[PDB]
């Protein structure tokens, strides 16, 4: 009926606590948030389901 | 020998009844013990 709600921080998974690699990721920008919306969208529908 | 435990992080989720109704809010720090809050 459901599967485990996983939440991922893409800004952290790509690199943990490096401000540097984070400052570079801002040049791609939107892709991090686009996945956060998606993983929220999977996670919320486990309650619905 | 030392065990390294990378520092406590987690989701910040904010709770709001009616922002329209009120400007008060409450917070959830997802997956972190309370010890790590008055400490932090
Ligand atoms: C939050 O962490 C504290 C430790 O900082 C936990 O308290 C420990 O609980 C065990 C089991 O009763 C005791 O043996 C220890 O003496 C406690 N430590 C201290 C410093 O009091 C507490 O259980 C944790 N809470 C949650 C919800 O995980
Ligand atoms: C919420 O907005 C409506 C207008 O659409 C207003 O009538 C209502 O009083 C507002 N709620 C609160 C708690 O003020």
């Amino acid at each position: 009926v459901s599967m485990t709600k996983t939440s991922v921080d893409c800004t952290m998974y790509i690199c943990g606590d490096s401000t540097e690699c984070s400052n570079l990721l801002l040049q791609y920008g939107s892709f991090c948030t686009q996945l956060n919306r998606a993983l929220t969208g999977i996670a919320v529908e486990q309650d619905k389901n | 020998i030392l065990d390294i435990t990378p520092c406590s992080f987690g989701g910040v989720s904010v709770i709001t009844p009616g922002t329209n109704t009120s400007n008060q809010v409450a917070v959830l720090y997802q997956g972190v013990n309370c010890t790590e809050v008055p400490v932090a």
